């Protein structure tokens, strides 16, 4: 596994905004006061 | 049309140096402690005794 | 005859799919010279044509 | 100069090619994985240390 260490540890992985962005685009199914 | 991050240049402000830009007295209190710290040596040890 | 076997390659926002399209890697910062090995696997423009 | 022009004179495939004889490997044929800051140069941490 430690030779991937130049493919792991890139930021582009830990970057869920385009898979979020990607993932609105279909569509979705449909099928606060702590102290008291 | 996403927020990625991107390599900056690492930019901070700052003043070039020149031939006179004088670091002032330490607002006199501390000038004054410089100087009782200088004339407490004449009574002490020598580092040589 | 499943569904899939790997869902971290195969969906619309499957992990390969915002790392490996060519026209979803030019939204990303990328260098184009580097060729990569698994762009004919993914580059969906050119498989829907 | 010389302009030419060709026409094909077959109403199908007339021309025929096949992998034949294979010299060497140009590749390593290997596990050394490529890297993927020098593909994505641009990409950086959120934090900076």
């Amino acid at each position: 596994f430690v030779d991937a260490l130049k493919t792991l540890c890139h930021p582009v992985l830990h970057e869920p905004a385009p898979c979020l962005q990607t993932f609105t685009e279909r569509g979705p199914p449909s099928e606060e006061p702590m102290g008291g | 049309s996403l927020l990625h991050t991107f390599w900056r240049l690492p930019v901070a402000v700052f003043f070039e140096p020149h031939e006179e830009n004088v670091l002032r007295c330490p607002e006199r209190v501390l000038r004054r402690l410089l100087e009782d710290a200088a004339v407490t040596m004449r009574g002490g040890g020598w580092r040589e005794d | 005859f499943a569904a899939t076997h790997n869902p971290w390659a195969s969906q619309a926002g499957c992990l390969s799919d915002v790392l490996y399209n060519t026209r979803h890697r030019e939204r990303l910062g990328y260098n184009s010279k580097f060729y990569s090995p698994c762009a004919q696997y993914f580059n969906t423009e050119e498989i829907i044509a | 100069t010389q302009n030419i022009n060709t026409v094909d004179m077959g109403l199908g495939y007339t021309s025929n090619t096949c992998v034949a004889y294979v010299n060497r490997v140009r590749t390593d044929m290997g596990v050394r994985v490529q890297d993927l800051f020098r593909v994505f140069p641009m990409n950086v941490y959120r934090h900076d240390e």
